[PDB]
RNA sequence: AGGACCGAACCGACUAAUGUUGAAAAAUUAGCGGAUGACUUGUGGCUGGGGGUGAAAGGCCAAUCAAACCGGGAGAUAGCU
RNA sequence: GCUCGCCGGAAGACCAAGGGUUCCUGUCCAACGUUAAUCGGGGCAGGGUGAGUCGACCCCUAAGGCGAGGCCGAAAGGCGUAGUCGAUGGGAAACAGGUUAAUAUUCCUGUACUUGGUGUUACUGCGAAGGGGGGACGGAGAAGGCUAUGUUGGCCGGGCGACGGUUGUCCCGGUUUAAGCGUGUAGGCUGGUUUUCCAGGCAAAUCCGGAAAAUCAAGGCUGAGGCGUGAUGACGAGGCACUACGGUGCUGAAGCAACAAAUGCCCUGCUUCCAGGAAAAGCCUCUAAGCAUCAGGUAACAUCAAAUCGUACCCCAAACCGACACAGGUGGUCAGGUAGAGAAUACCAAGGCGCUUGAGAGAACUCGGGUGAAGGAACUAGGCAAAAUGGUGCCGUAACUUCGGGAGAAGGCACGCUGAUAUGUAGGUGAGGUCCCUCGCGGAUGGAGCUGAAAUCAGUCGAAGAUACCAGCUGGCUGCAACUGUUUAUUAAAAACACAGCACUGUGCAAACACGAAAGUGGACGUAUACGGUGUGACGCCUGCCCGGUGCCGGAAGGUUAAUU
């Protein structure tokens, strides 16, 4: 559903919009929201540590579960959910013993579908399992890296994981980033793909979409005075120098990871 | 129960003026001068008592007092508090 | 035009007032300072 | 529908004249731009000086800014007048 | 006092902030007031601010602040949990008339309403730091129903006109009424009820959530306005009598309708879109510990209480911010008439002002304007400035184009008044009357009365009918920047910054990175369709060669190489 407007304005010519007409067009299930205030990229101090982040539409945040740990009771999907804190839909689900979560909407999931977490579940998008049960060569996403803490990888629009190979208590898990990761086999998966994937196909259009996300214009280094960039300075414009951030960190093609810690469940980087 | 003590002191003088006295003919009030700390219920049990007069209702104001000069140097006067206290219809004080 | 003086008590009396000089150890040199030098006036407050 | 159009309030500040010991330490008059938005405005709050903030002019941070203001080192030093 | 002029979406009225006696009265004119002053926001003295219902205080929380223990840090301190504060937001209740020199929703008169404590009666399961519900929420857009209000008619009171006419199709004025209570209307939402069960709501719940039955077909909640009452009252033009000439006192007619109509109300509604739109308490409901012929709750009545603080006055200003009685700045509410699309604009109403030096004269020159023979950009760096265009309806409109635009392209025609169409039309509103029913604020019909554009034909006046105020100059070639935005407060608004888009690069989550000696925090309650950095800058067609130098990435055979030994 990716339709883009036609330019009866300058602002319009170039947006491209993507509307889920499958989505919950009221309001949200109330006793799973919470308020979310912004920060304006500062932090406790009040410095501005983020650079670019200010401004945009209030939000609240909708109480998503990550965990899936309540196995053995099934649910059906209620209806799919628009959420402001996340690329990907959310799904409404009731539990046959009464009880509504909201959990991330895989690629395929609509009303009426029926879900299930638990060693014993079957093998089908929506369906959560521990990685130890899951058949070599699954697509799945909303990844644990530790046993009960709850999904971290391929969370975002579109995104998955691919269990590569499992020996041992470890699984290879491919990346989005094509990194390949070992993790613990009892760290559970969802089955199939995160859904919404034409997120990445809309246009914003305008300076003012942009600004209605919460982000703030961007200042080239080149464009200031040394005393506040090391990019800054010239009569005209001039660079002759290497492009560094802020700080003066070479800022095209240095690495930055380091954490000695982790190291050893990174099979091979991304490259 | 107020004591006698606190009822001797919260009340210090009439206040006598055209408005006073116009409301004593009109509407039967007497405007008094009572204590800055003085309550409603204080100044009306104290009248009572010490008048010998039965009270129905008191209206209080606090009145501030005046920035004067007295020879180039600056002096304020103190706030005070003025009551409305109505009798009913049958004392006549 | 609008000059740099905007009164307003409620800020004036949380900036520089009496318990806001008490609550940090530099305000309070502030108030001994000015109690030393002989100040009528300690602070804002009044 | 629209960072859509004309146009008051409102926000601004392109031209000209006046004023330049001013009515005003930045205005007035006639025109001028935006005017449902990246809009404007009230109240309160947070960020502190080699620091902040900056759609970036070295701009702004109380008529003060290529390093605020106040006090102190302090009677700095001055092959200069 | 009588004339004149000015504002009237304010130059009128009222809140908030800010100020603090500037408010009112008597007295005085030294100093202050850009002059005089008998006057004043000046001096001196007195007076003046009345609340259960307005606000604060209070209950509740946002951002944020503080913070027992705690974590961290040479010290000083930093951060933060349980908590506790913090409105710009949520939470009970009052209206109309009258009265002072100065207060009034506070005082008086009349009519109301809220909350709580005590006593009793009757009935009875009550009980929270806990569960659930509710409070509770965006932008835009569209009707429909109303009201504030206005106008006209009717009614009542008065008038018969300084100069031709004016007993009428004439002139002037008035024609007002609340909260509350009763009614539950235009409209909005939702299918109800009694059963049986349950991995849920941290345990319990009879409450909420889920599963199934049977029955019922209309129940529930919400809601402007209207009407009745409130009100045989109050107010009321005017009239009679004084007047200390400021004003005081008595009396008192009509007090109806139709039409028009908000940006206000129903509306926290409805439709719709994406950027997906506070919290907590009050309130309702449910049980636990526990009390249980007591407590405790419900309903009816009686009684008591609702403290304290603010209340004057200015408030687009001579009282606030600007050193001034300073052409500046200052958030919200109110919102009449004619014309008009209008909160533009012109003249007016209510109301408020003539801006604290005047009097003459009628030179140059300066400032702000009007008009101009013939010419018409010859001026000048440059058409700077000025002049000009300017409305509605209809007709018509090119290159180019991203197919939206260009476009109000350009250019043109009509425009006042009167009569007829039509004693006032198309349309709108709509009384009676009749008919019907689950009876009312009900439906069908009926159309009196009221209101009422635009058009056509014909005449008619002027030089001129968008006559005033108001109100696009237009077209052709070209550089730059895609565009709307932003910027050197106070000589630069731009081709500069930003931008949507593009690319490189880093980053696997205790992410990179940033602020912090640290604890922590932001990134992000995000997870590579994500986040940071860098350069370029919509879109179209595109983006060639060089890795010698410098940087960055990868490699470690060999050489050199620190502390150490
Ligand atoms: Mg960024
Ligand atoms: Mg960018
Ligand atoms: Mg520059
Ligand atoms: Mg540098
Ligand atoms: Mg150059
Ligand atoms: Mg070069
Ligand atoms: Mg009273
Ligand atoms: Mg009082
Ligand atoms: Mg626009
Ligand atoms: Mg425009
Ligand atoms: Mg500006
Ligand atoms: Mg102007
Ligand atoms: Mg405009
Ligand atoms: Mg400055
Ligand atoms: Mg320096
Ligand atoms: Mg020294
Ligand atoms: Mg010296
Ligand atoms: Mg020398
Ligand atoms: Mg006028
Ligand atoms: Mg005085
Ligand atoms: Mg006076
Ligand atoms: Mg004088
Ligand atoms: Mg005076
Ligand atoms: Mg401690
Ligand atoms: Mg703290
Ligand atoms: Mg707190
Ligand atoms: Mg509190
Ligand atoms: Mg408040
Ligand atoms: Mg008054
Ligand atoms: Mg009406
Ligand atoms: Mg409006
Ligand atoms: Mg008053
Ligand atoms: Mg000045
Ligand atoms: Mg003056
Ligand atoms: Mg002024
Ligand atoms: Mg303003
Ligand atoms: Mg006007
Ligand atoms: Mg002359
Ligand atoms: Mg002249
Ligand atoms: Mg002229
Ligand atoms: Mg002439
Ligand atoms: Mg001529
Ligand atoms: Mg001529
Ligand atoms: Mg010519
Ligand atoms: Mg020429
Ligand atoms: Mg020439
Ligand atoms: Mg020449
Ligand atoms: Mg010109
Ligand atoms: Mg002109
Ligand atoms: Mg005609
Ligand atoms: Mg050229
Ligand atoms: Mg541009
Ligand atoms: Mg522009
Ligand atoms: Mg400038
Ligand atoms: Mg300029
Ligand atoms: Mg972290
Ligand atoms: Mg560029
Ligand atoms: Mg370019």
């Amino acid at each position: 559903a990716v339709v883009k407007c036609k330019p009866t304005s300058p602002g319009r010519r170039h947006v491209v919009k993507v509307v889920n007409p499958e989505l919950h067009k009221g309001k949200p299930f109330a006793p799973l929201l919470e308020k979310n205030s912004k920060s304006g990229g500062r932090n406790n101090n009040g410095r501005i540590t983020t650079r670019h982040i200010g401004g945009g539409h209030k939000q609240a945040y909708r109480i998503v579960d990550f965990k899936r740990n309540k196995d053995g009771i099934p649910a059906v999907v209620e209806r799919l959910e628009y959420d402001p804190n996340r690329s990907a839909n959310i799904a409404l689900v009731l539990y046959k013993d009464g009880e509504r979560r909201y959990i991330l909407a895989p690629k395929g999931l609509k009303a009426g579908d029926q879900i299930q977490s638990g060693v014993d579940a079957a093998i089908k998008p929506g369906n959560t399992l521990p990685m130890r049960n899951i058949p070599v060569g699954s697509t799945v996403h909303n990844v644990e890296m530790k046993p009960g803490k709850g999904g971290q990888l391929a969370r975002s629009a579109g995104t998955y994981v691919q269990i590569v190979a499992r020996d041992g208590a470890y699984v290879t898990l491919r990346l989005r980033s094509g990194e390949m990761r070992k993790v613990e086999a009892d760290c559970r998966a969802t089955l199939g793909e995160v859904g919404n994937a034409e997120h990445m196909l809309r246009v914003l259009g305008k300076a003012g979409a942009a600004r209605w996300r919460g982000v703030r214009p961007t200042v080239r280094g080149t464009a200031m005075n040394p005393v506040d960039h090391p990019h800054g300075g010239g009569e005209g414009r001039n660079f002759g120098k290497h492009p560094v951030t802020p700080w003066g960190v070479q800022t095209k093609g240095k690495k930055t990871r380091s954490n000695k810690r982790t190291d050893k469940f990174i099979v091979r980087r991304r490259s | 129960m107020i004591r006698e003590e606190r009822l001797l002191k919260v009340l210090r003088a009439p206040h006598v003026s055209e408005k006073a006295s116009t409301a004593m003919e009109k509407s039967n009030t007497i405007v008094l001068k009572v204590a800055k700390d003085a309550t409603k219920a204080e100044i009306k049990a104290a009248v009572q008592k010490l008048f010998e007069v039965e009270v129905e209702v008191v209206n209080t104001l606090v009145v501030k007092g005046k920035v004067k000069r007295h020879g180039q140097r600056i002096g304020r006067r103190s706030d005070w508090k003025k009551a409305y206290v109505t009798l009913k219809e049958g004392q006549n004080l | 035009m609008k000059r740099t003086f905007q009164p307003s008590v409620l800020k004036r009396n949380r900036s520089h007032g009496f318990r806001a000089r008490m609550a940090t150890k530099n305000g309070r040199q502030v108030l001994a300072r000015r109690r030393a030098k002989g100040r009528a006036r300690l602070t804002v407050s009044k």
